[PDB]
C-alpha cells in the first residue's frame, strides 16, 4: 500500500545517518538508496550492492571526498576507482577484492592515480631513442 | 516459403462497418497508443546512475593498451615486431637494440591512440603476452599530444592495471 | 646550429624551420597572423597568455602536434618571462593596449614590459629579439601612447643592442581597429572630423604585409640591429580615406567638423567605460595626426615584401559592414580614392 | 579431404559450361572467351563494341533473363596495353543464376553506356569515371560522384599514391579551408611480405 | 577585496549555468554517431545531465565530431562550427575524428578534426563506448567549471 | 635504477635525456616528464640463479600457457650461466 | 593509322572548336562566379586565371586528349555554375597560402636536397 | 575454426609448445596466408539487401 | 570510325599529377635482386618500376 511506500522512504532517510547524511548523499549522487556495504576502498570510496535491483543498478560506489590531492566533494569521475574495484564494479567478476584479492607484485602501483589530463601531472610525449648520427668535433687548438 | 503482410480484406457486414465508423469518429487506436504510453510511464526506467554505476563489461573487453612484465619484474616484450606487423592501422612503431646485458629489448615502443582501431590484433599476435588491451576506457584527454603513448606511458599503464589485467587474462586464456 | 634546430622538409606544416619563437601578445590582432605565419613553416611557437585559455582556442589549429605550446605568464613577473623564454632563439614582442586600465597604464605596457622582456631575453641567451613600436613615436608627441612607445623603444635598444625594431603605421585588416573604427561611426549618424580631416595624411599598411615582414626580418641575417618602418604604398587624406571607407561599405557619408576641445570631451566621456572603450582622448589624438615620413629607414621593399594597396583589400574588411542590398557588390565598383603622393 | 576442404558441385559446373557454350554460339561476333571457375562461376570475355548487344541479349532472351545488375566496376592492370578491365555482374532470378561479363578499354577509348539496358548502371558508370577515368559515351549525366569538388586525378588507378597529392586545413589568414601539398608526420611504412618460395604449383607460369 | 569576491561569485554562477545546460548540435558523420545515440538511449540518458540535442547550430553549444572528416565535408563542418554563437566547444570522438584512425593514410580523409576546428576534449576509441563519451562530456563540464572569465576581466 | 642528468631531468631506462642546449625540454615546462621507475634490467639482476642437476633445463617463464614459448637451455659451460632468451632467468649446474 | 577511336572530334580543328566554345562559356561565367561566391578578386583576375588554366594545356596535339580536357572543363564549369563548389573550391585555383618555391639553382641548393 | 594452421592460427598453448605451430603463428601474423589467384563475387542477404564483394 | 592519330601517346595532362612530380622524377625499371638470406627465387620473376628516394626527416614530436 501507499503507507508502506512512505514507510520505506522514511526508513531510507533514517538509514543514511539522519537527515544530514540523506541530504549529503542526495546532493552528491542524486540517489538515496540503501544497500549492503560490500567494502571500503583505501582511498575512501565505499562499494555497496543490492541484488534486488535490476542488472546495472545492483552495484554502486560512493566516491571519497578527498583523493590524492584534490577535493572530490563535487568533482568526481569514474577514473578514481582502483583496478580491483574497477573489475568488481563493471561486473567483470562476481568476487569482490575483499574475498578474492588480486595477486601481489612488487611493480604494481600501490597508489592509484586518476585521469590527470589538464593538470601539471599530464603526460607529455617524447622520443625515447638516442641520437643517431654523431657530428665531428673540431679540435680546440689552433691549426697554425 | 512466404507470407503476405497486407493481403487482408475487411468484412462488409453492418456490425463491422459500425465498429470501423466508431473507430474513425471516436479515435480508438489513438487512445490505444495513449494507453501504451501511459503504461510505459509507470515502469521503472532503465537508466543507471553514472558515474556511481557502470555498465556491464567482459574479460574480453578491449580498452587502453598496456605492456606487461614477468613476476620477476622483467618486461615480457622481446621486440619481435609481430604486433607492429599485424597492426591494421600502422599505429605501432618499434625500435630495438641489445641491452647492456645482451637481452633483446625495445628502445622505442609507441602506439598512436588516434590511429588505433582497438581491434585487439596486437595482443593476439604477441607470443609472450606482452602487449594487452586493458579494461580502462575512461582516459579522455584535453590535447591531441597526450594520446601519443611512448614506452614509458605503456609501462606505467601496465604497472597500474596489472592487478586487473592478470585476473582478466586468467579468466579467458583457456578460450585462446 | 644545434643539429635538432637544422631546417628540414619542404617548409610545410610538418616541416622543421629551425625557429623557436616566443610571441608575447599572440592573442591580439597581429599576434594571430604572426603565429599563423610561423606555424605555416613548421616552427616551434611558445605563446605566453594571461587571459582565459578559451581566448587562445583560435591559435590551436595553427600548428602541428606539439608545435604550439601555451604557457601562462604575468607582465609584472620576470621569473615567468624567464620561464617562457628559456629555450627560444627568437622572441617577438607584440604586447600593447590602445587604452589605459586601472592595473596597466601606457608606460607599463610600452616601457616596463618591453624592457623586462628584453633584459630577460638577453640574460637567457636569446639570439634574436623583434620589438614593435609605432611609426609616429616621438618623445614630445601630444599622445602619451607614442611617448611611451619611444621611451620603450629606447629602453629595448639599451637592454638588447641587437634587437630589430619595427614601426608600422595604422595596420588594417579583418580584426583591425583602424577600418572598423571609422566604419562603426555610421551608427551615430554623422562623422565628426577635426578640421574636416583635410589636414591629416595617413599611410595604412596591410596586416599580412606586417606579418610577412616580421617573418622575413626573423629570417634576414643582416636585420639584427636595424630599425624598420612598415608603411603602405599610398598616402591619403583622412577625409578621402573615410569617404572611401564609407563608399566601400555603401553607407551614406555625412561628415561634419568638430573642434578639438569638443572631440577631447567626447573621448573623456567615453573613457569611463569599465570595458573596452569605444574611443579615447588618445585615440582621437592619434587619428587626427599625420603619419610621419622616414625615408632614411628601411621599408617593406628591403625585406622582399611588396606593399598591398588598400584598394585590393578594403572589401575583405568592409563587406561585413554592408546591408543585404549591397552585400554581393564587386570590389572594382568603388572608384578608388585620391592619393596625395609627393 | 572431407572436413577442411570446400565440397564441389559438378552439376552446376556442367550447367554453366553448357550455358556458356550456348551464349558463345549465339553471339560469335563479340564473345572472345568463356570460363567456368572451380567454384562454379561463369565468365564471358567479350569485345567492347558488343557491350550493348550482349548485355541486352542477356537481359531479354527467354533462356537468359538476367534481369538484375548486381555490380559494375573496373580493374586496373598497368602491365596490359588495355589498362582497364570493365566487369559486369548479372543476376537472373528466373533461373537463379549469376553471370560475369568482362571487357577492356584504355584511357583514351570510351565505352558505350548501358543505362538503356540497366538503369542501375548510371551511378556505377559515374564511379568508374570518377575512380578510374574511363569515359562512357552517351551517358545521361556523367560527373564525379565520390571525390571532392575539383579533385584532380583518379585515385583508384595503380599509379595514384595512397595518400594523394594534397591535404586540407583551415587557414585563419584567409579564413577558409585551403589545400596544400601533402606532408606526413609519419610516412606510411611499406612492407615487403611476398615469400621467395612458390606456394601454388598449379598456377606456375612458363619460364619464357 | 569585495569586488574580487563579487566577480568570483558571478563567474561561478555563469560557469554553473553554462556547464549545467549543454546543447550539442544534432550532427553525426559515421559509426561513432551510433554510440552517441546509445548515449542518448534510456540506459545512459544524457538528458538527465541537462544535455539535449538541437538541430540548429545557432541553438547549439557543443559540436561532437563523431566520425571521419573527409576533404569533401570539412568546409561544411567548418561552416556549421563558425555559425555557432559563443561560447562554443568541440568534442572529438573516436579515432577518425582525433587523428584519422583507420583512414589516416587516405587521399580523401582529413587527418584529425583539430586541423579544421579547435578541439576541447578528445575521446579515444573506435568507437568509444557510450560510457566513454559520457565521461568525456563530464570532463568538458569540469573544464567549463574551471573557466574564470570575469576574474581575468577584473585583473585587467 | 633511476638517475638524473646534469640538467636535473630523469634518465629513462632506455638512457635518453634531452641535452642542455636542446629546445625540446620546453615541452616539459609547467608539466612533467613520464619516466617509469621500475627498471627491468635491475629487477632481473636481483633474481637468484637456479641450480639444477642436469645438462639441459627447460624454461617457459612460469604459468604454463601464460608465459613464453618453452625453450631448452644447455648448461655445459661452467664459466657462465644459462640465461633464458625470453624471460632472462639464469640456470647453472652444481659447481665446485 | 594506329587504329584509334575518337570521342567527339576527328581532328585538331573540331577539338580547337570545342575548346573555343568552352572558353566562351567560362569567360561569360566568370563575372557571375565572382558575384555569387562573393570573391574578393576582380573579374579581370578570374578571366586571367581562366586563360592561364587553358594555356597550361596548349602543348596537346592529340584530339582524344583535347576532347577529354574539354569534357573535364565542362564538368568543372557545371560544378561552378550550380554552386556545387564552395568559395574554398573556387579560390583553390590561386594558392594564396603557399609560399613561393624558388626555381634558380642557388636557392634550391640552400633550402634542401630536392632538385 | 578450420583445422588448417596454414590458414587459421593455432591455439596459444600449441604455439608456445610446438615448433610448427609457432612457425605458422609467426608467418600468419607477419605475412598472412597466400590466396590462390582468381576472381569471385560473393553476395549475402544482409539486412539492407544484397551485400556483395568482388 | 577511325581518325588515325599520328602522335606519340601522352596522358600527363589527364593524370592530375603535379608537374613537379612529372619533370623532376626519375623512375627505375628493374628485376629485383634475390634476397641473399634465402635461396628462394619467386621474387625475381616480374619487373618493378619504382621512384627515386627523396628526403626523410625526423618529426620534432615522437621522433
Ligand atoms: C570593431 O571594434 C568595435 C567594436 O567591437 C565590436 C564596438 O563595439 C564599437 C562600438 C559599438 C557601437 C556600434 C555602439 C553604438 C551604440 C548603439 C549602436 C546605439 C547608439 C544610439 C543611441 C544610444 C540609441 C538612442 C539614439 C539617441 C540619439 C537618442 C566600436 C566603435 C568598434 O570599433
Ligand atoms: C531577483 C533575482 C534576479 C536574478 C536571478 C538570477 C537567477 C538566480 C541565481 C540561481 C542560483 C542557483 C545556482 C546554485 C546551484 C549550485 C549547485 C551545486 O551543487 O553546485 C556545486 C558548486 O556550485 C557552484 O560552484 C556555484 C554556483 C552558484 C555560486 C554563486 C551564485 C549566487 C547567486 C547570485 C545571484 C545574483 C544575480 C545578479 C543579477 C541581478 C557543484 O555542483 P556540480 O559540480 O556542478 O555538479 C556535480 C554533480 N555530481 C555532484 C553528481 C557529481
Ligand atoms: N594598427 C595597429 O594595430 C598598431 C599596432 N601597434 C603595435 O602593434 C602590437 C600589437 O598590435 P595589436 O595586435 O593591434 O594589439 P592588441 O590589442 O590586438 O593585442 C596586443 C596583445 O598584447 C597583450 N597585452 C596587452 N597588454 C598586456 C598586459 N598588460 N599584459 C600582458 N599582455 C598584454 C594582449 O593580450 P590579452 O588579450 O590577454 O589582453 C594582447 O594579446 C602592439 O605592441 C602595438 O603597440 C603598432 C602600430 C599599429
Ligand atoms: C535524436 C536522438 C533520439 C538520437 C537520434 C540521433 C541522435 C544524434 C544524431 C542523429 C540521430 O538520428 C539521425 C537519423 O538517423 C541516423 C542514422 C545514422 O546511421 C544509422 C546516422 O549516422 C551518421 C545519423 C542519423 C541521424 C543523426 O546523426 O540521437
Ligand atoms: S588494437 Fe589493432 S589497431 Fe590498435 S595497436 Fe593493436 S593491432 Fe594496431
Ligand atoms: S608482439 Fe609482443 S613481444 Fe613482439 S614486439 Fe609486440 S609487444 Fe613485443
Ligand atoms: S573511429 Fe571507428 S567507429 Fe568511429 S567513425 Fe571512425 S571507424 Fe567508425
Ligand atoms: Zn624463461
Amino acid at each position: 500500500e501507499l503507507v508502506q511506500v512512505l514507510r520505506r522512504g522514511l526508513q531510507q532517510v533514517s538509514g543514511h545517518g539522519g537527515l544530514r547524511g540523506y541530504l549529503r548523499v542526495l546532493f552528491r549522487a542524486n540517489d538515496v538508496r540503501v544497500g549492503t556495504l560490500v567494502g571500503e576502498d583505501k582511498y575512501g570510496n565505499k562499494y555497496y550492492e543490492d541484488n534486488k535491483q535490476f542488472f546495472g543498478r545492483h552495484r554502486w560506489v560512493i566516491y571519497t571526498t578527498e583523493m590524492n590531492g584534490r577535493d572530490t566533494f563535487w568533482d568526481v569521475d569514474g577514473s578514481m576507482v582502483p583496478p580491483e574495484w574497477h573489475r568488481w564494479l563493471h561486473c567483470m567478476t562476481d568476487d569482490p577484492p575483499t574475498t578474492k584479492p588480486p595477486t601481489a607484485r612488487k611493480y604494481i602501483w600501490t597508489n592509484h592515480k586518476f585521469n590527470v589530463s589538464g593538470t601539471p601531472q599530464q603526460y607529455v610525449p617524447y622520443s625515447t631513442t638516442r641520437k643517431k648520427i654523431q657530428e665531428w668535433v673540431p679540435p680546440s687548438t689552433p691549426y697554425k | 516459403t512466404y507470407k503476405f503482410v497486407n493481403m487482408r480484406e475487411p468484412s462488409m457486414d453492418m456490425k463491422s462497418v459500425t465498429d470501423r465508423a466508431a473507430q474513425t469518429l471516436l479515435w480508438t487506436e489513438l487512445v490505444r497508443g495513449l494507453g501504451m504510453t501511459l503504461s510505459y510511464l509507470f515502469r521503472e526506467p532503465a537508466t543507471i546512475n553514472y558515474p556511481f554505476e557502470k555498465g556491464p563489461l567482459s574479460p574480453r573487453f578491449r580498452g587502453e593498451h598496456a605492456l606487461r612484465r614477468y613476476p620477476s619484474g622483467e618486461e615480457r616484450c622481446i621486440a619481435c615486431k609481430l604486433c607492429e606487423a599485424v597492426c591494421p592501422a600502422q599505429a605501432i612503431t618499434i625500435e630495438a637494440e641489445p641491452r647492456a646485458d645482451g637481452s633483446r629489448r625495445t628502445t622505442r615502443y609507441d602506439i598512436d591512440m588516434t590511429k588505433c582501431i582497438y581491434c585487439g590484433f596486437c595482443q593476439e599476435a604477441c607470443p609472450v603476452d606482452a602487449i594487452v588491451e586493458g579494461p580502462n576506457f575512461e582516459f579522455s584527454t584535453e590535447t591531441h599530444e597526450e594520446l601519443l603513448y611512448n614506452k614509458e606511458k605503456l609501462l606505467n599503464n601496465g604497472d597500474k592495471w596489472e592487478a586487473e589485467i592478470a585476473a582478466n587474462i586468467q579468466a579467458d586464456y583457456l578460450y585462446r | 646550429l644545434h643539429h635538432a634546430l637544422i631546417p628540414h622538409g619542404k617548409g610545410g606544416r610538418s616541416s622543421v624551420s629551425g625557429i623557436v619563437a616566443t610571441v608575447f601578445g599572440a592573442t591580439g590582432f597581429l599576434g594571430r597572423y604572426v603565429v599563423n605565419h610561423l606555424g605555416r613553416m613548421g616552427s616551434q611557437v611558445i605563446v605566453p597568455y594571461r587571459c582565459e585559455p578559451y581566448d587562445t582556442m583560435h591559435l590551436r589549429p595553427m600548428g602541428d602536434l606539439g608545435q604550439i605550446i601555451f604557457m601562462e605568464w604575468n607582465g609584472k613577473d620576470k621569473d615567468s618571462i624567464r620561464k617562457v623564454v628559456e629555450h627560444s632563439n627568437v622572441v617577438i614582442n607584440l604586447v600593447g593596449r590602445e587604452w589605459e586600465t586601472k592595473n596597466f597604464d601606457f608606460e607599463d605596457v610600452f616601457v616596463k614590459i618591453p624592457h623586462a622582456i628584453a633584459q630577460v631575453s638577453k640574460e637567457a641567451g636569446v639570439e634574436k629579439l623583434i620589438h614593435i613600436s609605432h611609426l609616429n613615436a616621438d618623445i614630445k608627441s601630444p599622445s602619451r601612447y607614442l611617448r611611451s612607445k619611444a621611451v620603450g623603444e629606447k629602453e629595448v635598444r639599451a637592454a638588447f643592442p641587437e634587437a630589430t625594431i619595427i614601426k608600422p603605421s595604422d595596420i588594417f585588416g579583418r580584426e583591425d581597429r583602424f577600418l572598423n573604427y571609422f566604419a562603426s561611426m555610421r551608427w551615430f549618424g554623422g562623422v565628426p572630423l577635426i578640421s574636416l580631416g583635410k589636414e591629416t595624411v595617413k599611410q595604412p599598411v596591410y596586416i599580412v604585409d606586417v606579418s610577412k615582414g616580421i617573418i622575413n626580418a626573423i629570417k634576414d641575417p643582416d636585420a639584427k640591429g636595424k630599425t624598420f618602418a612598415f608603411v603602405g604604398p599610398n598616402r591619403y587624406l583622412l577625409f578621402d580615406l573615410v569617404q572611401y571607407i564609407f563608399a566601400v561599405a555603401y553607407r551614406p557619408f555625412l561628415p561634419y567638423p568638430l573642434p578639438h576641445f569638443a572631440y577631447r570631451w567626447v573621448g573623456r566621456l567615453f573613457e569611463v567605460s569599465p570595458f573596452e572603450p569605444w574611443t579615447t582622448r588618445d585615440k582621437v589624438e592619434r587619428v587626427h595626426m599625420s603619419d610621419m615620413t622616414l625615408p632614411h629607414l628601411p621599408g617593406l621593399e628591403d625585406l622582399g615584401i611588396q606593399a598591398t594597396p588598400l584598394e585590393l583589400k578594403a572589401i575583405e574588411v568592409l563587406r561585413r559592414h554592408r546591408t543585404y542590398r549591397w552585400l554581393t557588390s564587386e570590389m572594382e565598383d568603388v572608384k578608388p580614392a585620391k592619393t596625395v603622393n609627393i | 579431404t572431407r572436413p577442411t576442404i570446400r565440397p564441389r558441385n559438378d552439376v552446376v559446373h556442367k550447367q554453366l559450361s553448357a550455358f556458356g557454350q550456348y551464349v558463345a554460339e549465339i553471339l560469335p561476333k563479340y564473345v572472345q572467351q568463356v570460363q567456368v571457375s572451380c567454384f562454379n562461376e561463369l565468365e564471358i570475355f567479350i569485345h567492347p563494341d558488343g557491350v550493348i548487344p550482349v548485355l541486352t541479349f542477356l537481359r531479354d532472351h527467354t533462356n537468359a533473363q538476367f534481369k538484375s545488375l548486381a555490380d559494375l566496376t573496373a580493374v586496373d592492370v598497368p602491365t596490359r596495353q588495355n589498362r582497364f578491365e570493365i566487369v559486369y555482374n548479372l543476376l537472373s532470378l528466373r533461373f537463379n543464376s549469376r553471370i560475369r561479363v568482362k571487357t577492356y578499354t584504355d584511357e583514351l577509348t570510351p565505352i558505350e553506356s548501358s543505362v538503356t539496358v540497366y538503369k542501375a548502371a548510371n551511378w556505377y558508370e559515374r564511379e568508374i569515371w570518377d575512380m578510374f577515368g574511363v569515359f562512357f559515351a552517351n551517358h545521361p549525366d556523367l560527373r564525379r560522384i565520390l571525390t571532392d569538388y575539383g579533385f584532380e586525378g583518379h585515385p583508384f588507378r595503380k599509379d595514384f599514391p595512397l595518400s594523394g597529392y594534397v591535404e586540407l586545413r583551415y587557414d585563419d589568414e584567409v579564413k577558409r579551408v585551403v589545400a596544400e601539398p601533402v606532408e606526413l608526420a609519419q610516412e606510411f611504412r611499406k612492407f615487403d611480405l611476398n615469400s621467395p618460395w612458390e606456394a601454388f604449383p598449379a598456377y606456375r607460369q612458363p619460364p619464357e | 577585496s569585495r569586488g574580487e569576491y563579487v566577480v568570483a561569485k558571478l563567474d561561478d554562477l555563469v560557469n554553473w549555468a553554462r556547464r549545467s545546460s549543454l546543447w550539442p548540435m544534432t550532427f553525426g558523420l559515421a559509426c561513432c554517431a551510433v554510440e552517441m545515440m546509445h548515449m542518448a538511449a534510456p540506459r545512459y540518458d544524457m538528458d538527465r545531465f541537462g544535455v539535449v540535442f538541437r538541430a540548429s547550430p545557432r541553438q547549439s553549444d557543443v559540436m561532437i565530431v563523431a566520425g571521419t572528416l573527409t576533404n569533401k565535408m570539412a568546409p561544411a563542418l567548418r561552416k556549421v562550427y563558425d555559425q555557432m554563437p559563443e561560447p562554443r566547444y568541440v568534442v572529438s570522438m573516436g579515432s577518425c575524428a582525433n587523428g584519422g584512425g583507420y583512414y589516416h593514410y587516405s587521399y580523401s580523409v582529413v587527418r584529425g578534426c583539430d586541423r579544421i576546428v579547435p578541439v576541447d576534449i578528445y575521446v579515444p576509441g573506435c568507437p568509444p563506448t557510450a560510457e566513454a563519451l559520457l565521461y568525456g562530456i563530464l570532463q568538458l563540464q569540469r573544464k567549463i567549471k574551471r573557466e574564470k572569465r570575469l576574474r581575468i576581466w577584473y585583473r585587467r | 635504477g633511476v638517475r638524473t642528468s646534469p640538467t636535473g631531468e630523469k634518465v629513462t631506462h632506455t638512457g635518453q635525456a634531452y641535452d642542455d642546449g636542446d629546445y625540446r625540454r620546453v615541452r616539459f615546462s609547467d608539466r612533467q616528464k613520464e619516466v617509469n621507475e621500475n627498471f627491468a634490467i635491475d629487477l632481473i639482476a636481483e633474481q637468484p640463479v637456479s641450480e639444477v642437476g642436469s645438462r639441459v633445463i627447460s624454461c617457459d617463464g612460469g604459468g604454463g600457457a601464460l608465459g613464453h614459448p618453452r625453450v631448452y637451455i644447455n648448461l655445459d659451460k661452467e664459466t657462465k650461466t644459462g640465461t633464458c632468451g625470453y624471460c632472462g632467468l639464469q640456470f647453472r649446474q652444481p659447481h665446485h | 593509322g594506329t587504329s584509334v577511336k575518337p570521342i567527339f572530334s576527328r581532328d585538331m580543328n573540331e577539338a580547337k572548336r570545342r575548346v573555343r566554345e568552352l572558353y566562351r562559356a567560362w569567360y561569360r561565367e566568370v563575372p557571375n562566379t565572382v558575384h555569387l561566391f562573393q570573391l574578393d578578386i576582380s573579374v579581370k583576375q578570374g578571366r586571367d586565371k581562366v586563360r592561364e588554366m587553358f594555356m597550361k594545356n596548349a602543348h596537346v596535339t592529340d584530339p582524344r586528349v583535347v576532347d577529354l580536357l574539354v569534357i573535364k572543363g565542362k564538368m568543372e564549369l557545371e560544378e561552378t555554375i550550380n554552386v556545387w563548389k564552395q568559395r574554398t573550391h573556387i579560390m583553390r585555383f590561386f594558392h594564396e597560402t603557399e609560399a613561393p618555391r624558388p626555381t634558380d639553382f642557388l636557392s634550391k641548393f640552400y633550402v634542401g636536397h630536392d632538385p | 575454426k578450420v583445422d588448417d594452421a596454414k590458414v587459421s592460427p593455432p591455439k596459444r598453448a600449441e604455439m608456445k609448445t610446438s615448433m610448427e605451430s609457432l612457425i605458422h603463428h609467426f608467418k600468419l601474423y607477419t605475412e598472412g596466408y597466400q590466396v590462390p589467384p582468381g576472381a569471385t563475387y560473393t553476395a549475402i542477404e544482409a539486412p539492407k539487401g544484397e551485400f556483395g564483394v568482388y | 570510325q577511325l581518325i588515325a592519330v599520328d602522335e606519340k601517346l601522352d596522358i600527363t595532362t589527364l593524370t592530375g599529377v603535379p608537374e613537379e612530380h612529372i619533370k623532376t622524377r626519375k623512375v627505375r625499371i628493374f628485376v629485383p635482386a634475390r634476397n641473399n638470406m634465402q635461396s628462394g627465387v619467386n621474387n625475381t620473376k616480374k619487373w618493378k618500376m619504382e621512384f627515386d628516394t627523396r628526403e626523410r626527416w625526423e618529426n620534432p614530436l615522437m621522433g
